[PDB]
């Protein structure tokens, strides 16, 4: 047979799925993935990297005026200076003084460092969803990774297991992706061959290897003066030597839902967003006719001690009778407790334990054991700590959960009027009963 | 302060903690005095008073 059921997509929380098929023993198994992962598409948009100013030695014409030589170079900046007045060792590298001019000339390249240090601005729309999940299986610890679409299913020890599509269309990114080399940014990066001047992204690559470069930094020459020989420019502000200041936070540290970034590739982790369908195919050779199993009767359950906590809230004890030694399993029948033992051993006339948690005080249930339903009720306590560092999912119960006899109590409190509004109408109607003949 | 959902902290470069609230520890009774409603600023507090 198979099955198809919902988990809650969590990590580290397990999940007591039931298997029933008619005239079989039933089998229970246990749900707790280790790692969903979504993995997003990647398109390149543009590399970033820390530019490079180059100047050559500057040009000197004196006893005549030098003129520039138009170019297509990235930032081409130029200017010839009159005035000027060299010194180096032997004073003037000059002879006369109010005719010697200095060309002058500016561009920018790539750096050594954007060959293996470089941010990127990025395209990544929506992803994938890859897992790894275990179940025990007859007491058979099994691993499994899977895609979550639908044709990426497993075969393990005749056990066929698909997992997704996921129901959860939400993400932890958004269409624009800047990633730097241990994290990334849902950012809002500007457009290619428009980048602002003093911003990461002045200077543009489309590949680390492309030649062509765009640039927008504004190398603008200025003034030397006398004996200043060399090359006074505006300088053009980083974009990353700032931005790596102005980082703000990664998504490592503002994620909804606690979703880890990894890298290489980038890759969301253990975003506990929604439920995941889960279908089952197991056939016939596994199962055991009931004939073979060992079944049980006149259980007394009771239940001495229930604490509703988050962790192993309670221990109950059932009193069974066993037509045989054999392993059967065991499972609630109310989706508000559950129960952390799978299956158990049972010999003959005995009594077994096992431990259970709920979020309601007034634990009033049914536990379904080796295919026989078993009727139980308790009354708990609130635990007496306050915080701690693991959930379990049983606590997630609505407004029709159960209270104590505070039920009879607020049943008790709905008494009512209606009796002597009634006792009105007939009043009233007994006044119009000297005439209500034919109305 | 602790939402219903959880915490996480991290400090300086270790590693992450994880924080969650438990059904905190008390407040009233199933008394012979009525008196649930204490236990309800235990549980789940700041809506259903509404509904009383
Ligand atoms: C070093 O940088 C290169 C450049 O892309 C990268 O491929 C490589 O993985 C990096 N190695 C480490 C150890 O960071
Ligand atoms: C299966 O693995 C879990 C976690 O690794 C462990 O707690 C459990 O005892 C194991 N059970 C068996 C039967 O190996």
């Amino acid at each position: 047979y198979e099955h198809v059921t919902v988990i809650p997509n969590t990590v580290g929380v397990p999940y007591k799925t039931l298997v029933n098929r008619p005239g079989y023993s039933p089998m229970v198994l246990e749900m707790e993935l280790q790692s969903v992962t979504l993995e997003p598409t990647l398109s390149l948009d543009y590399i970033t990297c820390e530019y490079k100013t180059v100047i050559p030695s500057p040009y000197v014409k004196c006893c005549g005026t030098a003129e520039c030589k138009d170019k297509s170079l990235p930032d081409y900046s130029c200017k010839v200076f009159t005035g000027v007045y060299p010194f180096m060792w032997g004073g003037a590298y000059c002879f006369c003084d109010a005719e010697n001019t200095q060309l002058s000339e500016a561009h920018v390249e790539k750096s050594e460092s954007c060959k293996t240090e470089f941010a990127s601005a990025y395209r990544a729309h929506t992803a994938s969803a890859s897992a790894k999940l275990r179940v025990l299986y007859q007491g058979n610890n099994i691993t499994v990774a899977a895609y979550a679409n639908g044709d990426h299913a497993v075969t393990v020890k005749d056990a066929k297991f698909v997992v997704g599509p996921m129901s959860s269309a939400w993400t932890p990114f958004d269409n624009k992706i800047v990633v730097y080399k241990g994290d990334v940014y849902n950012m809002d990066y500007p457009p290619f061959g428009a980048g602002r001047p003093g911003q990461f992204g002045d200077i543009q690559s489309r590949t680390p290897e492309s030649k062509d470069v765009y640039a927008n930094t504004q190398l603008v020459l200025q003034r030397p003066a006398a004996g200043t020989v060399h090359v006074p420019y505006s300088q053009a502000p980083s974009g990353f030597k700032y931005w790596l200041k102005e980082r703000g936070a990664s998504l490592q540290h503002t994620a909804p839902f606690g979703c880890q970034i990894a890298t290489n590739p980038v890759r969301a982790v253990n975003c506990a967003v929604g439920n995941i369908p889960i279908s089952i195919d197991i056939p016939d050779a596994a199962f055991t006719r009931v004939v073979d199993a060992p079944s049980v009767t006149d259980m007394s359950c009771e239940v001495p001690a229930c604490t509703h906590s988050s962790d192993f809230g309670g221990v109950a004890i059932i009193k069974y009778t066993a037509s045989k030694k054999g392993k059967c399993a065991v499972h609630s029948m109310t989706n508000a407790v559950t129960i952390r033992e799978a299956d158990v051993e049972v010999e003959g006339n005995s009594q077994l334990q096992i431990s259970f948690s709920t979020a309601l005080a007034s634990a009033e249930f049914r536990v379904q054991v080796c295919s026989t339903q078993v009727h139980c009720a308790a009354a708990c306590h609130p635990p007496k700590d306050h915080i701690v560092n693991y959930p379990a999912s049983h606590t997630t119960l609505g407004v029709q959960d159960i209270s104590t006899t505070a039920m009879s109590w607020v049943q008790k409190i709905t008494g009512g009027v209606g009796l002597i509004v009634a006792v009105a109408a007939l009043i009233l109607i007994v006044v119009l009963c000297v005439s209500f003949s034919r109305h | 302060t602790v939402p219903t959902e959880g915490l996480e902290v991290t400090w300086g470069n270790n590693e992450p903690y994880k924080y969650w609230p438990q059904m905190s520890t008390n407040g009233t009774a199933h008394g012979h005095p009525h008196e649930i409603i204490l236990y309800y600023y235990e549980l789940y507090p700041t809506m259903t008073v509404v509904i009383v």
